[PDB]
Protein backbone atom coordinates (compact mmCIF):
# COMPACT_ATOMS: atom_id res chain seq x y z
CA UNK A 1 0.00 0.00 0.00
CA UNK A 2 0.85 3.38 0.89
CA UNK A 3 4.09 3.07 2.67
CA UNK A 4 4.93 0.10 0.11
CA UNK A 5 4.93 2.72 -2.14
CA UNK A 6 6.71 5.28 -0.30
CA UNK A 7 9.55 2.53 0.56
CA UNK A 8 9.79 1.55 -2.87
CA UNK A 9 11.39 4.89 -4.29
CA UNK A 10 9.32 6.58 -6.58
CA UNK A 11 7.18 8.89 -3.98
CA UNK A 12 8.66 11.54 -1.50
CA UNK A 13 6.05 12.51 0.92
CA UNK A 14 3.30 10.80 2.02
CA UNK A 15 1.18 13.83 3.08
CA UNK A 16 -2.39 11.62 4.71
CA UNK A 17 -2.95 10.96 8.16
CA UNK A 18 -0.02 8.38 9.50
CA UNK A 19 -1.38 7.14 12.76
CA UNK A 20 2.83 7.00 14.11
CA UNK A 21 3.87 4.43 15.81
CA UNK A 22 6.99 2.76 17.81
CA UNK A 23 8.43 0.11 15.16
CA UNK A 24 6.49 2.29 11.87
CA UNK A 25 9.56 4.27 13.35
CA UNK A 26 12.25 3.37 11.34
CA UNK A 27 11.91 2.17 7.40
CA UNK A 28 10.93 5.70 7.44
CA UNK A 29 11.13 9.44 9.12
CA UNK A 30 8.52 11.34 10.39
CA UNK A 31 8.40 15.06 11.83
CA UNK A 32 6.61 16.81 14.77
CA UNK A 33 3.06 15.77 14.55
CA UNK A 34 0.40 18.25 13.70
CA UNK A 35 -2.77 16.66 15.43
CA UNK A 36 -4.05 14.20 18.71
CA UNK A 37 -5.65 10.88 17.99
CA UNK A 38 -6.82 8.32 19.96
CA UNK A 39 -9.72 5.48 20.14
CA UNK A 40 -13.09 6.86 21.04
CA UNK A 41 -16.51 6.04 21.96
CA UNK A 42 -19.62 6.85 20.77
CA UNK A 43 -23.20 5.71 21.79
CA UNK A 44 -27.13 6.48 20.79
CA UNK A 45 -28.81 9.43 21.37
CA UNK A 46 -29.20 9.61 25.34
CA UNK A 47 -30.66 13.17 26.06
CA UNK A 48 -34.99 12.94 26.82
CA UNK A 49 -36.60 15.55 28.70
CA UNK A 50 -38.27 15.20 32.07
CA UNK B 1 -0.76 39.50 34.77
CA UNK B 2 0.33 37.39 37.68
CA UNK B 3 3.79 36.99 38.76
CA UNK B 4 3.53 33.38 39.66
CA UNK B 5 1.75 29.88 38.74
CA UNK B 6 1.04 29.45 42.79
CA UNK B 7 0.72 33.49 43.01
CA UNK B 8 -2.15 32.42 40.39
CA UNK B 9 -4.11 29.70 42.43
CA UNK B 10 -4.04 31.61 45.58
CA UNK B 11 -5.13 34.97 43.95
CA UNK B 12 -7.74 32.74 42.19
CA UNK B 13 -8.40 31.08 45.32
CA UNK B 14 -9.55 34.11 47.04
CA UNK B 15 -12.88 32.84 46.65
CA UNK B 16 -15.29 34.26 44.70
CA UNK B 17 -13.99 37.66 44.35
CA UNK B 18 -10.58 39.00 41.54
CA UNK B 19 -10.34 36.67 39.03
CA UNK B 20 -12.40 34.09 37.30
CA UNK B 21 -10.17 32.53 34.67
CA UNK B 22 -6.74 31.50 34.07
CA UNK B 23 -4.96 29.90 30.92
CA UNK B 24 -1.93 27.88 31.20
CA UNK B 25 -0.45 24.75 30.66
CA UNK B 26 -2.87 21.77 30.77
CA UNK B 27 -0.06 20.04 32.49
CA UNK B 28 0.55 22.28 35.76
CA UNK B 29 -3.00 22.91 35.81
CA UNK B 30 -4.19 19.40 36.45
CA UNK B 31 -2.19 19.13 39.19
CA UNK B 32 -2.50 22.21 40.71
CA UNK B 33 -6.19 20.95 41.00
CA UNK B 34 -5.69 17.34 41.64
CA UNK B 35 -4.76 18.64 45.58
CA UNK B 36 -7.89 19.80 46.70
CA UNK B 37 -10.21 17.64 48.60
CA UNK B 38 -13.18 19.96 48.11
CA UNK B 39 -12.16 20.01 44.18
CA UNK B 40 -13.21 23.42 43.88
CA UNK B 41 -11.66 23.87 40.52
CA UNK B 42 -11.92 22.13 37.42
CA UNK B 43 -10.86 21.72 33.40
CA UNK B 44 -13.12 22.91 30.81
CA UNK B 45 -12.94 23.34 27.12
CA UNK B 46 -10.98 22.03 23.76
CA UNK B 47 -7.26 22.19 23.77
CA UNK B 48 -5.55 23.75 21.06
CA UNK B 49 -1.54 25.04 20.17
CA UNK B 50 0.03 21.90 20.81
CA UNK B 51 3.41 21.87 22.61
CA UNK B 52 6.49 19.82 23.41
N1 LIG C 1 -9.45 9.13 10.08
C1 LIG C 1 -8.72 8.23 10.05
C2 LIG C 1 -7.96 7.19 10.10
C3 LIG C 1 -6.58 7.35 9.99
C4 LIG C 1 -5.75 6.23 10.05
N2 LIG C 1 -4.42 6.40 9.94
C5 LIG C 1 -3.58 5.34 9.99
O1 LIG C 1 -2.36 5.52 9.88
C6 LIG C 1 -4.17 3.99 10.17
O2 LIG C 1 -3.46 2.97 10.24
N3 LIG C 1 -5.51 3.87 10.28
C7 LIG C 1 -6.30 4.96 10.22
C8 LIG C 1 -7.68 4.82 10.33
C9 LIG C 1 -8.52 5.93 10.28
N4 LIG C 1 -9.91 5.78 10.38
O3 LIG C 1 -10.53 5.22 9.48
O4 LIG C 1 -10.52 6.23 11.35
Amino acid sequence: GMMGELLSGQADMIVAPLTINNERAQYIEFSKPFKYQGLTILVKKEIPRS
Amino acid sequence: NVPATPDGVEYLKNDPEKLDAFIMDKALLDYEVSIDADCKLLTVGKPFAIEG
